[PDB]
């Protein structure tokens, strides 16, 4: 079985401009574990990325989540990319912090 | 309550050297509160709560020990389930085993549980009253004649109906700053236009546990969920949760759409308009 | 607290 991961990107607290945050990647939904995850500063690979303690959902689905510190400011754009099996391209999502 | 303690354990076979990749981490309710990763240097079960600090290193010790012995029973898994598939020994292939124990509101076992996967497929379980197994397959009824032979449920139904649930209440107590206190969500709405004639209002929950909650929407007093969209609820990263739902609405009907939130956190549902 | 396994499969 491949399942394919969903993801979700966002900030850990309300997003304001120069004010000491964090950035999710939230990844879930996916089989197998294996999976390639980064944030994304203006397209550029960041370096200090953390993630969760692997875990699973009751239908036996991963879920992993990737956080870095940020400071948001008004131009930097930022966005998760996911490679997975099941992917033939890297996925990439966008934050939108207007959401 | 109710509350819960859950222990989650992946076993992934790294084909060509050495022995599996295994994790294993430990819930109260959805706090974190122990993990294992036989990649990591300390080869301890680590804390990853402050309550659970409190313990002494003779609870650390056979915590150790018995997360390294379940590896073992992970490691010897994967082969035996390899030739119960007939597979090669190229590919990497998954173990998940979980299980835990429910406790209502006041703190009286509910339910247990134990389930076991291969390659992301059910392979056994206990049944709802931990007395007998639930065997997907052929392979999985050969361990279930195994573990019935071996009983190995009884046990498994004691420690779920005894040791489980004393532990989960001896947590309840010592991490009862957090793991008793319910945050409620923190909820606004944000408005969107796509075009001239249609609009999307989106109804936020944020910094809520536990994760359980209930978001909804309303027009005219009743219940929409064509043209609805609800996110899978996420963890904001510092123990919360976080969650939206959205409706797409005729711009200047508005008024008409109301969003309701449920959650234990709060005594009177709550509401929300634009 | 962990349950002792050990019933391989």
């Amino acid at each position: 079985i491949q399942r394919t991961p969903k993801i979700q990107v966002y900030s850990r607290h309300p997003a304001e401009n120069g004010k000491s945050n964090f950035l999710n990647c939230y990844v879930s939904g996916f089989h197998p574990s294996d999976i390639e995850v980064d944030l994304l500063k203006n397209g550029e690979r960041i370096e200090k990325v953390e993630h969760s303690d692997l875990s699973f959902s009751k239908d036996w689905s991963f879920y992993l989540l990737y956080y870095t510190e940020f400071t948001p400011t008004e131009k930097d754009e930022y966005a998760c990319r996911v490679n997975h099996v099941t992917l033939s391209q890297p996925k990439i999502v966008k934050w939108d912090r207007d959401m | 309550g109710s509350h819960s303690m859950r222990y989650f354990f992946t076993s992934v076979s790294r084909p060509g050297r050495g022995e599996p990749r295994f994790i294993a981490v430990g819930y109260v309710d959805d706090t974190q509160f122990v993990r294992f990763d036989s990649d990591a240097a300390s080869q301890r079960m680590e804390p990853r709560a402050p309550w659970i600090e409190q313990e002494g290193p003779e609870y650390w010790d056979g915590e150790t020990r018995k997360v390294k012995a379940h590896s073992q029973t992970h490691r010897v898994d994967l082969g035996t389930l390899r030739g119960y598939y007939n597979q090669s020994e190229a590919g990497s292939h998954t173990v998940q085993r979980m299980y835990g124990c429910d406790v209502g509101s006041d703190w009286r076992f509910l339910r247990g549980y134990h389930q076991y996967a291969y390659d992301g497929k059910d392979y056994i379980a206990l049944k709802e009253d931990l007395r007998s197994w639930t065997a997907a397959d052929m392979a999985a009824q050969t361990t279930k004649h195994k573990w019935e032979a071996a009983h190995v449920a009884e046990q498994l139904r004691a420690y779920l109906e005894g040791t489980c649930v004393e532990w989960l209440r001896r947590y309840l107590e010592n991490g009862k700053e957090t793991l008793q206190r319910t945050d409620a969500p923190k909820t606004h709405m944000t408005h969107h236009a796509v075009s001239d004639h249609e609009a999307t209002l989106r109804c936020w929950a944020l910094s809520f546990y536990p994760a359980e909650i209930t978001l909804t929407w309303q027009r005219d007093g009743e219940d929409q969920t064509q043209d609805t969209e609800l996110v899978e609820t996420r963890p904001a990263g510092d123990g919360t949760f976080q969650k939206w739902v959205a409706v797409v609405v005729p711009s200047g009907q508005e008024q008409r759409y109301t969003c309701h939130v449920q959650h234990e956190g709060l005594p009177k549902p709550l509401t929300l308009r634009w | 607290n962990l349950v002792p396994m050990g019933a391989t499969v």
